[PDB]
């Protein structure tokens, strides 16, 4: 099911690569080459706990529910996990 | 300094000849051919025999009487048309193959059927075996020349070595099972089958011999090729005459008295007997989580285990 | 990641992705049809 969706979302003009990270920045799953396979989920793992400890030092009883990071080239986007999350990077153009 | 250098010179001057590398014999045949309850007689128990067949492992342990130099004889075996090379590749190794030796049983009740089995089945060990003596890369080969040597010089021990009628480089003996049968076979029958069983014992020159329960020969003989087990070679007269007991030493079966290839075979086949889905769509079925969790199990598992680059 | 349990994030994360997207679509005196 998961793998289909993924798929379909792959195949949209807007989507430029899909990475699953897992283990806190080891990969399974990639549509991407391995070079920004690996930098990429390193990035957003550390980038994602970086906002977590944001929202929680603004406010001691609250976590993140969404995080977006945007840029000319592309825009990239994750969501808050317990085990682990998944990165979507997109043209926006 | 030299404490150790002329210790360990001597380590280096033995090494060529507890015992040295034993022997062990694999049993050619075909599924519930009774030869589980033949191999578990060689190994002198009663046990019952198991259904199963998987390269099954066994062995046991002979002594001399002087001492007890606890000679171990292996046994493995393979039954029916399956996984050839994928598992008779598996107990044969080039560095063992001078102390390796094939017995090939055949079930009496019908040739024809049986033929294609143990056929298939001799093919891959004759195949494997001839590979294996250089396939390891064994430079020195002196040792393959020596041993080659030897098997095709055993058999024609005084008659003339005219030919080498087929090149086999491992030794073999084969037998029968369940001659409880035979008894009741037509007399054509019984005739058109002693030739090709005779025949193919000088083929390969395979020695023969019956199988019973108060019949010794087949623990004798057996014993031999199993390192003696259960005594020396005992050499017998042939007993093509009587054709009710078996037994053949190899080198006294000349095709011109036994006989009297390809026609005999052809002949013998075509009067003994001529007559010789796993579903994955899994479509009268249904699941939605069951089948979906299983396809991501499925991809997972397969990733990880070509990950795991193993060398085997 | 064998797990469903697991998987659920996986389906999660395509839902909110999909949603983006359907969004991100919503982009742009006589006879003109």
């Amino acid at each position: 099911e998961v793998e289909e969706t993924l798929k379909r979302l792959q195949s949209q003009k807007g989507v430029q690569g899909i990475i699953v990270v897992n283990t806190e920045g080891i990969p399974i799953k990639s549509t991407m080459d391995n070079p920004t396979t690996t930098q990429y989920a390193s990035l957003m793992h550390s980038f994602i706990l970086k906002a977590r400890s944001t929202v929680r030092d603004i406010d001691p009883q609250n976590d993140l529910t969404f995080l977006r990071i945007r840029s000319k080239k592309n825009e990239i986007m994750v969501a808050p996990d317990k085990d682990y999350f998944l990165i979507v990077i997109q043209n926006p153009t | 300094e030299t404490l150790w250098e002329i210790a360990k010179a001597e380590v280096e001057k033995r090494g060529i000849n507890a015992e040295i590398a034993e022997k062990f014999v694999f049993f050619i045949g075909s599924k519930n051919g009774g030869k589980t309850t033949i191999i578990l007689r060689c190994l002198d128990r009663d046990e019952p025999p198991k259904p199963t067949l998987a390269l099954e492992y066994t062995y046991g342990r002979r002594a001399k009487g002087h001492n007890t130099p606890k000679d171990i004889a292996h046994f493995w075996e393979l039954g029916g048309g399956t996984s050839l090379l994928d598992l008779i590749s598996i107990p044969i190794t080039g560095d063992t193959l001078r102390t390796f030796s094939l017995v090939l049983v055949l079930d009496l009740s019908k040739p024809n059927d049986l033929w294609p089995t143990m056929e298939n089945l001799l093919q891959a060990t004759k195949s494997h075996v001839d590979k294996v003596i250089m396939k390891l890369g064994k430079t020195n080969a002196k040792a393959v020349s020596e041993m080659r040597q030897k098997i095709w010089n055993n058999m024609p021990k005084d008659h003339p070595d005219h030919e080498l009628i087929d090149p086999f480089p491992v030794p073999l003996v084969i037998i029968g099972s369940k001659y409880d049968v035979f008894q009741d076979f037509e007399s054509e029958k019984r005739k058109v089958i002693c030739k090709t069983l005779r025949f193919v014992a000088h083929y390969y020159g395979a020695s023969l011999m019956f199988t019973s329960k108060s019949e010794a020969l087949l623990l004798k003989i057996r014993g031999v090729i199993n390192q003696l087990a259960f005594g020396i070679d005992k050499s017998k007269s042939i007993c093509v005459d009587q054709n009710k007991p078996l037994f053949i030493t190899a080198g006294l079966d000349s095709f011109g008295q036994i006989g009297s290839p390809m026609e005999l075979w052809k002949k013998v086949y075509e009067k003994l007997f001529p007559p010789k889905i796993k579903d994955p769509a899994r479509d009268p079925q249904y699941a939605e989580n069951e089948v979906d969790e299983m396809r991501i199990q499925k991809d997972l598992e397969l990733e990880q285990y070509k990950r795991s680059s193993s060398k085997s | 990641i064998d797990t469903p349990r697991l998987c659920s994030f996986l389906r999660a994360a395509c839902q909110v992705m999909a949603v983006l997207l359907e969004e991100d679509r919503l982009a742009a005196s006589d006879s003109s049809s």
